[PDB]
């Protein structure tokens, strides 16, 4: 099983869950960020917080899109975690098992 | 039609009427409705030009001031020859003076009957108005 507990099925594993929603891949971003005012977006922010996360995506990556200044500071802070170097470990005084798999 | 043949009598008496309107029997005997006709359209022509920048120009009703001024003007039109020092002349002049105050925003527009005139739209326009940012955002 997974860590949460769920039951696990390898049946389900040999296809994407989003293979049978063909209509996703269809799909072209809105864009709402143009022609964007105060209202709107408070709009688009109280919408998301009731689950409509559609809206907000889209003007979350227009927003990374159109400001170069955001964009650098994003990009840099990011880039900072992928040149990191890193490792795996085994728990706390692991066994030789333990140690094998990790 | 801010006036008609009866107000006309009304203010002017029927016989001034009949002797400044009959143009064709020699004494009158009787009142020539397309003359009078005539008359009235001209002068509700002329109060047109006047209160045109102010209001709108097809009134519903007639102000009881714009009555006696086109009774007034109807009477001097019935006038084949008016010279100056003529009363009727003066009288004229008085009511034209009375249109043109009300034209330069002087003198209002009284009520019909119970309710007030209608106004032209003219100082209501303004660009729009742009004032993002304060909409409770």
């Amino acid at each position: 099983v997974d860590v949460y507990g769920n039951p696990i099925r390898t049946q389900q594993l040999r296809e994407p869950q989003t293979s049978r929603l063909a209509g996703l891949a269809k799909e072209f971003a809105q864009h709402p960020a143009k022609g964007l005012t105060p209202a709107k977006l408070a709009r688009i922010l109280v919408e998301a917080e009731q689950g409509n996360l559609q809206a907000q995506a889209e003007l979350f990556m227009d927003m990374e899109e159109r400001d170069a200044h955001l964009f650098a500071e994003m990009s840099k802070r990011k880039r900072a975690i992928l040149g990191l170097d890193w490792a795996v470990e085994p728990p706390r005084n692991a066994s030789a098992a333990e140690k094998a798999d990790a | 039609s801010y006036c008609t043949l009866a107000d006309l009598i009304e203010q002017y008496s029927e016989q001034k009427i009949r002797e400044v309107s009959d143009r064709v029997n020699k004494p009158a005997t009787t009142i020539d409705t397309v003359i009078v006709d005539r008359a009235i359209a001209d002068a509700d022509s002329e109060i047109d030009l006047h209160l045109h920048g102010r209001y709108q120009l097809p009134l519903a009703s007639v102000p009881t001031a714009l009555k006696r001024i086109a009774c007034g003007l109807a009477y001097a039109n019935l006038h084949i020859v008016l010279k100056e020092e003529n009363p009727v002349y003066k009288t004229a002049e008085h009511l034209r003076k009375l249109l043109s105050g009300i034209a330069n925003g002087k003198l209002s527009l009284a009520l019909d009957a119970d309710g007030k005139p209608a106004p032209v739209a003219n100082t209501v326009q303004i660009s729009e108005g742009r004032n993002d940012w304060g909409a409770d955002w």
